[PDB]
């Protein structure tokens, strides 16, 4: 059947899947880097430091295959939550999104290796290689972020993780597919795809039709990156490109003889012939690698029509840029099946193309968007737009126990911190977990009333291992509180934020029963202010000893502040501004450069983006782990945003009638707010 | 409607491009393959080689007294649509834009 | 449940398929090269005896 | 299956063999795999409407005069009248109401009409010997590489000479040498668009890369059909069959244009005209076997001798070569019965004129890849004929049709209909007289379609955004500025209008002004009104008796009909009118309108300030748009001599009371143009335009096609409409242009 | 030591398993062709022993 | 199942073509003896 297409027979060492013909194989998935928010010389910079280890680890047994896909993610569930108000967030903003791409890029690099009684060693020699190659490989990708995909216990019976993308590869969906006694080829193709009898087009079945669109360039690319105008469009496609690095002998033999059949010929052309010797000379100085190279691209559209279309435009989008491609009438077979890692047979034109060329053809850029399912808490807690018409898939929990879950939002009140809070916060409730919120005014107040949870503000008038509160207690004679009330808790710091020694003891108390009350089963703590308490003598010590077992517990403790430079990274604050997992710096009219870039590691250029925002521009920088982006979370007409932002900002005259609603209904099953809804605009008015 | 005009203010042609090359009422080239044609016989039979070209000839004459250099034609014909393969697998004579796969 | 125990033998699985591929290989072109002298003994004799 | 894929693909037959091309050695210079290089010329062909008959002779004896120092057997001409559908011409993008309706009544009005234009292409190959028997001997043998480049250098300048040659031979035509474009970090070749374009079918934008040319030239799959005289390319855009013609006889005449009914016609095609010239020797040769052929005449004809027995005189004497050219029309369309019902139209004009054409079959493929100008080998049927005769087959006319796209402020501001039926897309930069002139004279005799035209022209211009100001005469175009985002400003006796005399570097500019000031003078006042300018007994007397807010619109207008009596009103008004706009020149684009010389002629110094000042603002977008409803007094105008000089658009309209002495001193426009002019009798509509060299008696037209009902009665200007106009107005009030509704009510009286 | 883009390539694209198959069957089909030479030395001797 | 089921295959499978031909080496050996020793008397 289509067996015979297919290699790959049986996985071995827990990370490299074997082959037919006794070649190993290891697959990464590669979270490519922001290729938009550094300046032109990071990207340089970035292709010669994957050419270090290219050319470090290269020899004829190595080879790479790329592939990026877009895929069309249903992974997002749109979950249920029973807030009244929070659903009407969640059903407007989801109506926002009609028109808009969902459309998210995966990367992937396989690294293959082929070699060309004492057969037991031979073998281990041989596993160690790619042994060797991956952990060079990682240790070159740190910066990138690579997640080698290896084995994963289900149940009893093991599922290897790479197998996943080899089928994705052909099947075209994601299919899981268990580690079993067989040969993986066997029963890896779920799905059969059908190419036409002429082979102009190919149709596979859920129906998904194909064209490819064959791609080679001759002569080096000006750019690092030429097919980035790729990455935004309406098609979803995967782009292959296969490296199998030929040994310098053979190199100097092909440019030999190239450079002899270029020189007999009826005209001479001076200019390739001096091109190609000053490459030949290049060879043995600047240290790449060649290796035979073949580029495809693999669009999908519902109907050959489309097809065609799509084709069109993509053909149209890169002639653009100075790449020409061929389309494919016959050996579509061919060109399909080569895009399966190890199938060097079936590839249409290979073409010697030098290393540099190859990384500035396939450079791992790609836009951020996050991981949209799996998390730990399980799926992506909101979506937000960005800048360049590509979604990001916002998540707590991106780090570097279990991955870090610290957020920082840096930026002023005014420039949107308040429906952006609102806004992250309702989304969060999508998990249904504990919140403890201190706020530095009176805003959050009627947006956590909104919630479940009842605000608890301080006011004038409203104040055995119980030796800790003791030992405490005498700290500050020398200068409903639990959980089981209800899910969500408020705790007003506007009272003890400006007060120069009132906020330590209160605080201490105060964390006792918060910490105590749940202590394991969730926490989301929230700070308006961090800066103010972390000023303590004792509570910054507990929280750097503590935040380990927070960390194991499900425990994110979401600080922010309004100005960093305030917060000042003292001695005791460097650990919770360093352990923070997920950066959201809002546009800052004033930011000193030297601390912000400094103490942030915040990169030149993303600190020209930041500047770009400027004041007064609805707009955010994401910094998550290692990659940026530029989200906007803007709420226009395609029209609720008006009434749900009026809510979520809180102002005085706002407080006071929230609190003065709440406490005179009596039974109100939140329409308070309809009597909120109006009741407001015509005092601004 | 058109710039041409009825005018005797005229470039002739003189027609010479009836009289193309001719030995004996015939192109060479063509009557060079007749002569091979004709020697090809000889190599199965003497008696009636020489005796084969008169007919062929005064054909060849005839057809290009009609239509001139017709010959060019039928070898461009040759040429190109009939060596070209795969004709029925297309339905009609087909050049792959690109080159060669393997190419090796 | 040893999960690599159980495929801490497909490796030499697959060595020992190559070698006895390979073996098996060796063996046939033994084979068929005795065959083929022999094969060269019968028809020379058969040749002689033909007269 | 995929093994069988394999070894069919194995099997297939690339269509690189049938391409020779390779690098370019030089910028506008093409190689060859046979060392044939090569260069194509882009030519804006000679209009030929103007139907001066012993003209288009003497074109076709100089073109043979000038080629004669070229003709020699180391050359050939390919020559490709390529006919296209264009799509290049976007549709408008507008924001007022007005302009916006006019511009889709009138792309609606163009249902039914071609919008083909034909643009013609010529290209030069130069091999280097054209021996009969030699070339092949010495093709299957070895040679030293610095010799190829001896043989690489010697053909460059020969073809360069060449280029340059024709170069100077086509001013009058158009005349561009297509070389290598850059764009984008990457070079392209312009050139190898042309070739691509015979050979795909479709104009698809070539990168130049270090592989050769013909590897990756083709992207579309051709299927030449068998036993068929059509073809069929495959190609991700659509599928286009294209079917072939050729020529099978000719006749003696060769009167200039015998080809030129197949411009005109409704079915895009491409046209081929080899000539690849002939040695002497080989031409007396062929000469004197028609010679000898005649001469075996048994009395076949008395006069045929005495018509041969000077061919011989005028080929040794005569600046002509005999030469070889096969012509081959390959007509392309979506279906099989549509292209070969336009093969019987083509035949059938073909037919018309004395030449007898026959479909090509059995060589469909090699009239194909003769399209392409390096294919020797692949000539269908080459025949001999006179030089003279090529020029008559080819003689380079071209109904005048403007550049639709890539004209400087983007794309053609107007589609205009042309009498003979190509469309021509109207623009006001012209390539002669570095940036591109768009000045414009629409000179006219008392025709209100010099009002209607110069309206339209601003409505439809209106879609690049441009600032204009405007000079008109008796309310003319109040409506129309109204109509769009504009102020009129109304200059009216009685009431001093929102300026006063006044302005607010701006001592050095109101210096003039006192100058002006000055009248009934001029030599005590030099600085005594200076010093009063720092901070005249009839100047305070006019400013007794003298009986502005800029950048917030686009449109500009001044009623200035009051001021034909006494300049000194005129001249400061044109003085202070002038400079105020200054500013503005630079912040966007501009385009000046007038419609008179005289008031600017009361100026005395507005050619002193414009002699400079028009190269100055036409260095940064600055346009003059002028009009003459006399012009048969306009250029007695002292200035009129640079107004003639200056311009780059001449537009004429009927003038019963033509001069013949004006518009050949001036005006500068030939005899039969002249004759052409005034056959326009009074109140016709059609106004021939002189756009560049060429020339074309385009027409616009606004009657019901199965519209234009508003903006009929809206372009035009009249005194009593217009005042009307301004009732109304005053009655809205209504800054929103959108008003248009309220004085469709008004309209009752005038449209009962 | 390579020495050749051509054994490069060929090296690439060849099939290991499918080359040792291949192999052993022509190994097969020339022991076949032997043992039919055996035969005809067979024939030959019943025929002309007679 | 999987290479093993294969491994075993071939393991066994050429077991049979290796008894085949040694059977008819041995069929083909007895009767040229036969044969032979036939046609010594």
């Amino acid at each position: 059947p289509v067996g015979q297409f297919i290699p790959y027979s049986h996985h071995v060492t827990d990370t490299i899947i074997s082959t037919k013909n006794a070649e190993y194989l290891s697959v990464w998935k590669i979270d490519g880097r922001s290729h938009q928010s550094a300046s032109e010389a990071d990207v340089f910079q970035w292709i010669r430091e994957l050419n270090n280890t290219l050319r470090g680890i290269s020899s004829a047994n190595l080879s790479l295959w790329t592939h990026i896909v877009r895929r069309r993610v249903y992974e997002y569930p749109d979950a249920e939550f029973d807030n009244v108000f929070c659903r009407q967030l969640d059903e407007k903003y989801r109506e926002s999104f009609t028109g808009y791409n969902l459309m998210v890029n995966d990367l992937y690099l396989t690294v293959v290796y082929r070699p060309v009684d004492q057969k037991k060693h031979r073998q281990e020699s041989c596993i160690k290689a790619l042994e060797d190659i991956n952990r060079t490989l990682g240790q070159s990708f740190k910066r990138y972020g690579a997640e080698l995909l290896s084995v994963y216990e289900k149940g009893g019976h093991a599922f290897s993780a790479p197998l996943e993308f080899l089928a994705r590869l052909v099947n075209g969906e994601h299919i899981p597919m268990p580690i079993c006694r067989d040969r993986f080829s066997d029963y890896m193709a779920v799905n059969r795809p059908m190419f036409s009898k002429w082979g102009e087009v190919g149709e596979l079945r859920s129906l998904r039709r194909f064209g490819m669109l064959e791609i080679r360039e001759y002569d080096d690319a000006t750019e690092p990156g030429q097919l980035n105008v790729l990455l935004e469009s309406d098609y979803e496609f995967v782009l292959t490109h296969s490296f199998s690095v030929l040994s310098r002998p053979a190199a100097k033999e092909y440019l030999q003889r190239h450079q002899k059949n270029l020189i007999d010929a009826r005209d001479v052309a001076t200019d390739q012939i001096e091109e190609i010797d000053e490459a030949l000379n290049q060879l043995i100085s600047g240290h790449f690698v060649m290796g035979e190279h073949h580029c495809t691209l693999t669009v999908y559209g519902e109907t050959v029509q489309q097809v065609r279309d799509n084709l069109a435009h993509a053909s149209a989008a890169m002639l653009d840029v100075a790449v020409l491609p061929k389309p494919v009438d016959l050996a579509l077979e061919a060109g399909y099946w080569a895009q399966l890692p190890a199938n060097w047979q079936w590839r249409p034109r290979p073409a010697p193309i030098t290393s540099l060329n190859f990384l500035s053809f396939s450079p791992f850029h790609n836009f951020m968007s996050g991981k949209p399912t799996g998390n730990p808490w399980g799926p992506a807690v909101t979506i937000l737009k960005t800048v360049s018409g590509t979604p990001l898939y916002f998540n707590f929990h991106a780090s570097k126990k279990r991955l870090l879950g610290n957020t920082m939002l840096i930026g002023q009140s005014s420039s949107g911190k308040t429906v952006l809070l609102g806004f992250l916060l309702a989304q969060a409730q999508k998990f249904k977990p504990t919140i403890v919120a201190f706020d530095k005014d009176r805003g959050m107040e009627i947006s956590i009333r909104a919630m479940g949870g009842r605000y608890l503000p301080l006011k004038t008038g409203e104040p055995h291992a119980n030796l800790i509160f003791l030992k405490q207690f005498v700290k500050k004679l020398a200068a409903a509180l639990d959980l089981s009330t209800h899910q969500i808790y408020g705790f007003d710091i506007t009272e003890f934020l400006d007060n120069p020694e009132a906020r330590t003891p209160v605080m201490m108390y105060l964390l006792y029963r918060t910490e105590s009350m749940i202590d394991g089963r969730r926490f989301m703590y929230v700070f308006d202010e961090f800066w103010k308490p972390l000023q303590d003598e004792y509570f910054e010590d507990l929280a750097k000893n503590k935040q380990k077992t927070i960390r194991k517990q499900n425990g994110i403790f979401v600080f922010a502040t309004q100005e960093p430079s305030d917060a000042l990274e003292s001695n005791i604050a460097k650990t919770l501004i360093q352990q923070c997992a997920t950066y959201i710096f809002l546009a800052n009219p004033k930011a000193d450069y030297e601390d912000y870039t400094q103490g942030f590691k915040l990169t030149d250029s993303e600190f020209e983006l930041v500047r770009g925002l400027g004041e007064f521009s609805r707009r955010f920088l994401i910094k998550q782990g290692d990659q940026s982006a530029l989200a906007e979370m803007n709420l226009g007409k395609f029209r609720d945003f008006d009434d749900e932002l009026l809510v979520l900002s809180g102002t005085p005259d706002n407080a006071e009638i929230a609190e003065s609603i709440i406490a005179e209904v009596g039974d109100d099953p939140a329409v308070w707010l309809p009597i909120f809804l109006d009741r407001v605009k015509a005092e601004r008015s | 409607m058109k710039p041409p005009q009825q005018q005797h203010e005229a470039f002739p042609l003189f027609k010479g491009a009836t009289r193309l090359p001719t030995i004996w009422g015939v192109p060479m080239i063509p009557l060079m393959a007749m002569v091979m044609g004709v020697a090809v016989i000889a190599l199965t039979v003497s008696i009636w080689w020489w005796a084969l070209v008169p007919p062929l000839w005064f054909i060849m004459a005839q057809i290009t007294k009609n239509d001139d250099k017709a010959f060019r034609i039928w070898w461009l014909w040759i040429d190109t649509k009939f060596r070209n393969r795969n004709k029925g697998f297309w339905g009609a004579s087909s050049y792959s834009p690109a080159n060669y796969r393997k190419r090796r | 449940e040893q999960l690599k125990s159980y495929y801490e033998e497909s490796r030499g699985l697959e060595r020992d398929l190559i070698g006895e591929f390979v073996k098996s290989r060796k063996t046939a072109w033994r084979v068929a090269t005795a065959s083929g002298l022999f094969g060269l003994l019968g028809m020379v004799c058969g040749i002689v005896g033909f007269s």
